[PDB]
């Protein structure tokens, strides 16, 4: 039951053309603004604020309380990829440039102290264990038929 | 004085930070009231069809019809041949292919090669 | 004859018979969940009997009762083994259910569909007995998934929440992450040593290399959470509490570390995997444990207890001691169940509150419950003398005396004194202050089922460590010298954090209020590993799905060349071709022409 | 064979002389016992086959997709029984006319002992379909989907003509047995370089493989349940069987032939698995899905190892199955919905319950959970990949996690959360709906038991 004119068009050049489709949109002339004329196929559809949608205001009486929606109002054209299930832009108290610097900070500390820690090992000092029957040649693998070189343990 | 807090894509301004409402002009209080005008009439035009006893359906929402339709079936209709939008279908659709079967080949190369020579010890490799 | 693998079996079985009787009459009663309790009582105290047999004499066995099918020359059967391992971790299982559910009953009262809840867990616990029975590799990973889908559901218990169901995906994605690994190694394992059994698998690889150990630790990664990987484990506290506590606390997570344990004849024989077990483990638990310390919400300072544990057993596997990590496993189910039942126990009578910030005085309000949690802090502490001792002690002993990586050895030290930091945050900020609750006090633990459940792992904490410590048959080396100053580094360490802890949380008396640290801000916002690692790869992917493979490729380019082109081309030609004014001059003079070019051409 | 091919005839007289209020009872109930009488031929033996006659044989390759097309027939009688209540005697019957006609067709193209007999009925299995997704479709875009499948099938599968006759007049027979037993190899020249294009692509378009898969989330779109069932379940397997039919004679050509399908596939797989995360539209992600799926198959097969050969046979019976019952469940949320969007009905699960469980059920087997069927074959076809190169792994563990990540997308979506408002005419799910899902589910996990008969011929 909806009319030719109400679907999406290509993008307009003209002015009168522009309010037409801000009009359909159900929004402000001076508030839409649609995607830049490039090849891709976005044509005349506004392109709203990348903000997410977990941080619309959680307290208002929205037709849609689960996604915090308004019945009618124009639809981001990324909202499947925004609908608090999702990837959301919510304001971090901690910047997320410096969010960044430390953990990658945090991270490449961590791998290259473990690779100077693999450089100098920790141990006791010991010698090697000793096994009697020739470092335990048949219980190792085995071949009883090659008569390996007999290794001896030093008493001490 | 404190460290600024610099938004990103990822993490967005937040309102009490924005500088927007506060240079507050009577054309920015005009623009609110027709924000809420529009609102307020899709709202009332919902809810007049929402409590109605006599209705047994679906509202229809214009709205999100509207989003599936640019979304699906206005792609092609408004696409346009451009370098960028070539250059970027070139890429993101050959570049792909040939990088695995690169890697595919000269790892199956090396493996054959390996064979030939005969230096792979394949014992126990019955099921193929 | 030998009733061992009649009674193996039957413990197994005996947990199917209410998932058969879901669809009965008394389904639809309020006697269900005391059915599923009672079955699971009966079976631990069935599997008692193999425990014994086994610490008598040293019964190990294999069961290949049914025959699946055979491809070729590889044979794939319903086969189970019932070897140490098995036959000591399935009374463990079957104990902490069966405290579990005693609590649930009392814990999940309101809840209309209870009995719904309780046919979950008996299926987790089914699975999880399938994982933990299983001799070959897809009978393994059949419990691995099954573990995982029965997670999923139980996470996500309130459909209404849309965090439950986002924790729920999350921890979907990560196992499939580990997952990835786990297939990884069934497939290097079959075209390579011709079997996906144990047995053969084991005889076949003198020298494993480093592909099927490398997949086999990402798998144990993925599910026991280690540090690449470990958000879902703090994210999956979404659901109920009973869910929280047998599940992602004691059981279900300790399936990688389970996994790793089974492989250890080829986990030996290599050891560039060994090292980098040993990295994972020590700076999983480093990183768990410091999150920990500054954590408010007490199921996420528990679940990351246990995810610095389950770190601590990953080291273990490092430095080649299996068998100190299963007993380190059997222990840990013990003292954290009980800590999470003490907290669900806190949490519903305080009105359904988790944050620390609104729990008091609760030392003289709930005496059992506190004197409980105080039992459980000391065992995992390391307490001597308590359960995680005869674990924890070890494990540490090991450690400082082999020839391991020396970053490992701090990581491991300082994430030991931030586990006696975290305890005493807990008991400090929960037990000792003056109370913070509404005024409505509704204070009350006088329930028969909470009490007896709580009592039972009580005793099991005190006495089980030491039990089973003194009735198993060695199979290490023991650590009989060391240096003194070396033989009490744990106590030391363990002490050490206890004062730095409780000096550093009395200044919050002090009428002095400062701004935090960057180093506070990094450790309450775990790293900031869960912001960025869940907004900047996700986001990206995501917009790909839409820009490139959908629209772009699939919409348009794929559009243009194959149909677009060919209906255009033919609409061209169709024009022209038709567009004839009916003037039959043209037709004769294009007639002549055709006439002369036959004629001069084709002769 | 002609046990079975002519109670499939006499279905036609039988329904055209029915009375106008019980055609629906009389094909259901004699397709399901025409389904009875197809069970027998499962019982295959290790030797070659069974040799009805001198134009009909059977493998053990052709037995379960003969099973399962008969059994389908019932499924789709009871799924479009919602649609056309208020339709004519005579279009109702002819709606079953077509749906008997392509079942008669595929019975006879899945025997089909000669190659010519075989391409035959693999085109006249064309006719139905279109007249089904053009006449009973409801959208306006059913004609340009009709189109598109009919173009996109015909421009490949006319060469595959050219092909065979030219295989018979130099080879001197088609028949699949001779052609067996007398292969020969193809020199790599110009010349058998496109006789493989020629006698593969026809076979690949149908599949689809990834770049010529335009038609396929249009005719799902826009065709009906019925035709979207048949699509997904039969239709798609036309191509892989003939694939594994014929690439007994294109050996040692293939073992370099192959890589541009290999990477097209291995690729798309991945592409298609992306795009099912983002989408507006039930149908077309569970389409995409059969994409993915399919393109897994084309791997399979491709790489020409017995266990891939395995895994590719339990595969295409195993999707066919859930994606016969995913879009089963998908057309009983548009007949109460009327408007096919993911995002317009929402926490359908406390409304009704039990078409939650079987949501969760067909997601969990498309997830490929163990032991089901799904995973055997994805697992044969992840071992033999592995077998052919160490690193295909990395694609196969990824298209893994992104297919389980859109399935649960695709339960949770319309399933969990918060129930939409201003709809109120979500009644109570019938039998009818129930008991379908139940038929489409048990075979599955009935299956799971007895993987030997799934197999194909190299168990
Ligand atoms: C199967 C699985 C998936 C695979 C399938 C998907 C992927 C494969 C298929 C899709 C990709 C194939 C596309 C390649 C060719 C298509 C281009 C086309 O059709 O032209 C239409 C379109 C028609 O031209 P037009 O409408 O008259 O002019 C409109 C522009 O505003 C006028 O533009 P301009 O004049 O300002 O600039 C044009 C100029 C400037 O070009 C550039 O800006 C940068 C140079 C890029 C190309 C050279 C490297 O170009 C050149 O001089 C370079 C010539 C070489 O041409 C373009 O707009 C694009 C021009 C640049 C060509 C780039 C193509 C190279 C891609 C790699 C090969
Ligand atoms: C664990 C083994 C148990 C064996 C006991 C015998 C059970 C026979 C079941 C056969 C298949 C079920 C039929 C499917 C539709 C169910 C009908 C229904 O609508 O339910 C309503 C009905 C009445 O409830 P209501 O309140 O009126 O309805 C409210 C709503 O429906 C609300 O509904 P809800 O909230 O109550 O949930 C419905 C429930 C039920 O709905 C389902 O999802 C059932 C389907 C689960 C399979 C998922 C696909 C994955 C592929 C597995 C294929 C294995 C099949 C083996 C042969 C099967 C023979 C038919 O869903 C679940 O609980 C989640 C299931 C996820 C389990 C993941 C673990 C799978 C692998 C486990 C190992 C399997 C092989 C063992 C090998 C080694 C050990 C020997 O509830 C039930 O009847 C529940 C049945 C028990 C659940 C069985 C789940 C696992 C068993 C799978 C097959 C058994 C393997 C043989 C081992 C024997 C030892
Ligand atoms: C062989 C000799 C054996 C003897 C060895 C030595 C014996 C003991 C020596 C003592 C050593 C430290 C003991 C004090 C611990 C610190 C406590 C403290 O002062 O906190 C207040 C203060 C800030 O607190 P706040 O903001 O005012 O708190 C707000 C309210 O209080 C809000 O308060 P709240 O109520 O919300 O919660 C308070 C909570 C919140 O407190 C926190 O904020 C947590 C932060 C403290 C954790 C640091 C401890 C260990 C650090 C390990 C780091 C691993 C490497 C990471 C590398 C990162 C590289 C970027 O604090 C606690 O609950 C207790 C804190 C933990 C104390 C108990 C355990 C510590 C003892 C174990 C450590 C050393 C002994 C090892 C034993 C083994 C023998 C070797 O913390 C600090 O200032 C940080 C101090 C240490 C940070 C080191 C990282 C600096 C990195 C800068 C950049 C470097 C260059 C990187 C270049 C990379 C290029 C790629
Ligand atoms: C306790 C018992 C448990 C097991 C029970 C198993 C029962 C199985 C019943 C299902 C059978 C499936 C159908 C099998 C059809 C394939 C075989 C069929 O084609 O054979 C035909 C024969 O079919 C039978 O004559 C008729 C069977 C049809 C009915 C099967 C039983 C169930 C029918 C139910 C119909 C509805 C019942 C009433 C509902 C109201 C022709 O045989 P023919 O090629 O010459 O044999 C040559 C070899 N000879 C010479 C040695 C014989
Ligand atoms: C788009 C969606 C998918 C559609 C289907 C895609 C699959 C079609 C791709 C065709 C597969 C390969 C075709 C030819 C393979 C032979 C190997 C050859 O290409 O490599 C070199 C051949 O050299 C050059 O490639 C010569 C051919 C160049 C002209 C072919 C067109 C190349 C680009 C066109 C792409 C268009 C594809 C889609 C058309 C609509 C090796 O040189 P040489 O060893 O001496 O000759 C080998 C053959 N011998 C031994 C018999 C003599
Ligand atoms: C490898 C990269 C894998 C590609 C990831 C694909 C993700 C895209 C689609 C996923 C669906 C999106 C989604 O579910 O939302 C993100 C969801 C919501 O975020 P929350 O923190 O839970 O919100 C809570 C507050 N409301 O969070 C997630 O699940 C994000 C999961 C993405 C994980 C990506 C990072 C993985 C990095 C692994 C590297 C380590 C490898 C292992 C190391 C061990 C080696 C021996
Ligand atoms: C039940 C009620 C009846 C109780 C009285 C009967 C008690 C047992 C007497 C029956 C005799 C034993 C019997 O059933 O026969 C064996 C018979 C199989 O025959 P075989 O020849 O040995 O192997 C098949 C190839 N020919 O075994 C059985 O089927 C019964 C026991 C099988 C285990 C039960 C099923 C559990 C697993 C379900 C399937 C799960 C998916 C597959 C698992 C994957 C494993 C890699
Ligand atoms: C040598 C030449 C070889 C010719 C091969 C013929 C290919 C068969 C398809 C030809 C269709 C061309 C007809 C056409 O596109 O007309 C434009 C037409 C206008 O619509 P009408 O209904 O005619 O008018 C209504 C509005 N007034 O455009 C369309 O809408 C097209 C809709 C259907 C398109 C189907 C295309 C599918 C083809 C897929 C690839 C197959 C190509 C075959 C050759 C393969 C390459 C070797
Ligand atoms: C969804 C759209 C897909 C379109 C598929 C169309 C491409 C199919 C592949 C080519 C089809 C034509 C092949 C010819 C049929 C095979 C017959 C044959 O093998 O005989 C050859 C003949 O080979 C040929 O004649 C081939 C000529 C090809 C002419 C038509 C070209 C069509 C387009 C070619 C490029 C397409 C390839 C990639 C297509 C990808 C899909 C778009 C042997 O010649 P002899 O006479 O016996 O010589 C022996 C003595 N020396």
């Amino acid at each position: 039951h909806v009319t030719k004119d109400m679907f999406p068009g290509p993008y307009p050049k003209t002015p009168e053309e522009r309010a037409a489709a801000a009009k359909k949109y159900n929004m402000r002339v001076e508030d839409y603004e649609p995607y830049p004329d490039d090849g891709m196929g976005y044509g005349d559809y506004p392109k709203l604020p990348d903000r997410s949608q977990q941080e619309r205001d959680p307290w208002y009486d929205w037709d849609h309380p689960d996604l915090r929606l308004n019945w009618g109002e124009p639809i981001h054209w990324d909202l499947d990829m925004y609908i608090r299930n999702r990837v959301d832009t919510s304001p971090t108290p901690v910047s997320w440039n410096t969010m960044c610097k430390h953990l990658f900070g945090f991270v490449a500390f961590m791998l290259f102290m473990f690779w100077v820690g693999e450089i100098y090992p920790s141990y006791q000092p010991v010698g090697p264990k000793q096994y009697p029957y020739n470092d335990l040649y048949l219980e190792r693998g085995g071949d009883p038929t090659k008569e390996p070189e007999p290794v001896v343990h030093y008493e001490i | 004085s404190f460290p600024k807090y610099k938004p990103s894509r990822l993490a967005t301004l937040p309102a009490t930070l924005d500088p927007a409402e506060y240079d507050i002009s009577p054309e920015t209080r005009k623009a609110q009231a027709e924000r809420l005008a529009i609102r307020s009439r899709l709202k009332r035009e919902y809810l007049l069809q929402y409590n109605d006893p006599n209705r047994l359906g679906v509202i229809e929402d214009p709205a999100l019809i509207r989003w599936t339709y640019a979304r699906s079936a206005n792609i092609y209709p408004n696409f346009r041949p451009t370098p960028k939008t070539s250059l970027l279908g070139a890429l993101f659709g050959i570049g792909p292919l040939f990088f695995w079967y690169y890697v595919f080949k000269t790892d199956r190369d090396k493996k054959e090669k390996l064979i030939q020579e005969g230096k792979l010890d394949q014992t126990f490799n019955i099921s193929y | 004859m030998n009733p061992f693998a009649s009674l193996t079996l039957t413990t197994l079985t005996i947990l199917t018979i209410p998932i058969m009787m879901s669809n009965s009459n008394i389904y639809k009663t309020n006697l269900y969940p005391n059915y599923v309790k009672t079955t699971v009582s009966y079976a631990f105290t069935l599997s008692l009997v193999p425990l014994l047999m086994f610490m008598h004499t040293g019964q190990e066995m294999i069961i290949s009762n049914w025959h699946w099918m055979t491809l070729q020359t590889v044979e794939l059967s319903l086969s189970f083994k019932m070897d140490y391992f098995s036959v000591m971790f399935i009374p463990v299982a079957l104990f902490v259910t069966w405290s579990i559910m005693e609590f649930s009953m009392w814990y999940m009262h309101s809840d209309p569909f209870i009995n719904r809840f309780f046919k979950y867990l008996l299926l987790f616990l089914i699975t999880m007995m399938i994982l933990v029975t299983a001799n070959n590799l897809f009978q393994l990973f059949i419990g691995w998934e099954g573990v995982g889908i029965m997670s999923f559901l139980l996470i996500g218990w309130w459909h209404g929440r849309t965090d439950a169901n986002t924790a729920a995906l999350q921890a979907i994605l990560y196992n499939r992450i580990g997952d990835i690994g786990f297939v990884l190694s069934m497939a290097w394992f079959l075209t390579h040593s011709n079997a996906w059994d144990l047995q053969q698998i084991f005889m076949l690889n003198n020298e494993c290399p480093n592909m099927p150990l490398i997949g086999l630790l990402l798998a144990a990664a993925g599910k026991s959470a280690q540090f690449g990987l470990h958000p879902w484990l703090p994210s999956a506290m979404e659901g109920p509490t009973p869910v929280s506590a047998l599940l992602h606390s004691s059981t279900m997570v300790v399936a990688g570390v389970f996994l790793l344990i089974r492989f250890y004849p080829l986990m030996e024989t290599n050891k560039l995997v060994q090292t980098m077990t040993l990295c994972l483990g020590a700076i999983t638990t480093l990183f768990t444990a410091l999150c920990a310390i500054t954590q408010n919400d007490i199921k996420k300072i528990v679940a990351f207890s246990t995810s610095s544990q389950l770190g601590l057993m990953m080291v273990t596997i490092g430095i080649n001691q299996p068998h100190l990590a299963f007993l380190h496993i059997c222990m840990h189910a013990f003292f954290k169940a009980m800590l999470f039942m003490c907290s669900g126990s806190i949490i519903h009578s305080l009105n359904d509150e988790q944050d620390i910030r609104k729990m008091g005085g609760l030392y003289k309000a709930m005496p059992f419950t506190t004197t409980a949690l105080i039992i459980g802090s000391l065992a995992l502490t390391g307490m001597p003398y308590l359960t995680g001792f005869y674990s924890k002690d070890l494990i540490i002993e090991a450690v400082n005396m082999s020839y391991t990586n020396a970053w490992a050895l701090l990581m491991t030290l300082i994430a030991t004194s931030l586990t006696a930091a975290y305890s005493t945050r807990i008991i400090f900020f929960a037990f000792l202050g003056k109370p913070r609750f509404p005024p409505l006090v509704l204070i009350n633990e006088n329930n028969p089922l909470l009490i007896n459940s709580i009592k039972r792992l009580l005793i099991g904490s005190i006495f089980a460590g030491f039990i089973i410590s003194n009735n198993i048959p060695p199979m290490t080396v023991p650590n009989t010298t060391m240096p003194l100053y070396m033989k009490m580094t744990a106590l030391i360490v363990t002490i050490m954090g206890f004062m730095l802890a409780l000096e550093l949380n009395n200044t919050t008396y002090y009428l002095k209020f400062k701004y935090p640290s960057q180093t506070y801000k990094f450790s309450n916002m775990l790293g900031y590993y869960p912001s960025i690692m869940h907004r900047l790869p996700t986001y990206h992917n995501l917009s790909m799905s839409q820009k490139s493979a959908s629209s772009l490729l699939d919409l348009i380019w794929l559009e243009t060349i194959l149909p677009k082109t060919t209906s255009f081309i033919q609409m061209k030609m169709s024009i022209m071709v038709s567009n004839q004014k009916g003037l039959i001059k043209l037709y004769f003079l294009s007639f002549l022409i055709t006439i002369m070019i036959s004629m001069t051409l084709f002769n | 064979m002609l046990k079975i091919i002519i109670p499939t005839t006499m279905l036609l007289p039988m329904t055209w002389m029915s009375k106008h209020n019980m055609i629906w009872i009389n094909a259901t109930v004699h397709s399901l016992l025409i389904s009875l009488i197809s069970l027998s031929l499962l019982n295959q033996l290790g030797e070659n086959s069974l040799n009805f006659s001198l134009t009909f044989f059977s493998d053990s390759l052709s037995a379960p997709l003969l099973v399962l097309t008969t059994w389908l027939l019932p499924l789709m009688l009871m799924a479009s029984q919602s649609h056309l209540s208020k339709e004519t005697t005579t279009r109702k019957k002819l709606y079953i006319t077509m749906l008997i006609l392509l079942q008669l067709f595929l019975i006879m193209t899945f025997t089909a002992t000669e190659l010519i007999l075989f391409y035959i009925l693999f085109e006249a299995t064309l006719v139905p379909t279109l007249i089904i997704i053009t006449r009973w479709g409801n959208q306006t875009e059913r004609l340009n989907a009709g189109l598109y499948f009919l173009f996109y099938t015909l421009a490949g599968s006319l060469p595959l003509l050219v092909a065979l006759v030219y295989i018979q007049n130099t080879t001197g027979s088609l028949n699949f047995l001779i052609i067996h037993y007398w292969s020969h190899p193809l020199s790599n020249s110009w010349s058998n370089i496109f006789m493989w294009l020629a006698c593969i692509m026809a076979f690949m378009v149908k599949m689809p493989l990834y770049g010529l898969h335009l038609w396929l989330p249009k005719a799902h779109v826009e065709a009906p349940i019925a035709g979207s069932m048949v699509l997904a379940a039969v239709l798609l397997k036309l191509g892989g069987y003939g694939m594994m039919r014929i690439t007994t004679i294109l050996n040692p050509l293939t073992n370099y032939m192959a890589y541009p399908f290999l990477m097209l596939s291995m690729w798309g797989m991945i592409m298609t698995s992306s795009i099912c995360l983002r989408q507006t539209d039930l149908k077309s992600l569970i389409a995409y899905s059969s994409v993915s799926h399919m393109a897994l198959v084309i791997v399979a097969i491709m790489i020409q190892t017995p266990w891939s050969f395995m895994g590719a046979t339990a595969l295409m019976i195993a999707h066919g199955l859930t994606s016969s019952m995913l879009f089963c469940l998908a057309n009983t949320n548009y007949e109460r919905v009327h408007s096919r969007t993911m995002i317009l009905a929402r926490g359908l699960q406390t409304l009704l319950p039990l078409m939650a469980t079987w949501w969760l059920v067909a997601s969990l087997t498309n997830l490929a959970l163990p032991p089901s069927i799904n995973l055997i074959g994805e697992l044969f076809i992840i071992t033999a990949s592995f077998s052919w190169s160490n690193i295909t792994i990395i694609l196969m563990g990824m298209n893994m996690m992104i297919t389980a990540l859109y399935s649960l997308y695709m339960l949770i979506t319309t399933q969990r959360g918060k129930y939409t408002h201003h709809i109120n005419n979500i009644k109570p799910s019938f039998t009818r709906e129930n008991a379908l899902m139940a038929l489409h589910i048990l075979p599955l996990l009935l299956l799971t038991l007895n993987p030997k008969m799934i197999l194909g011929p190299l168990y």
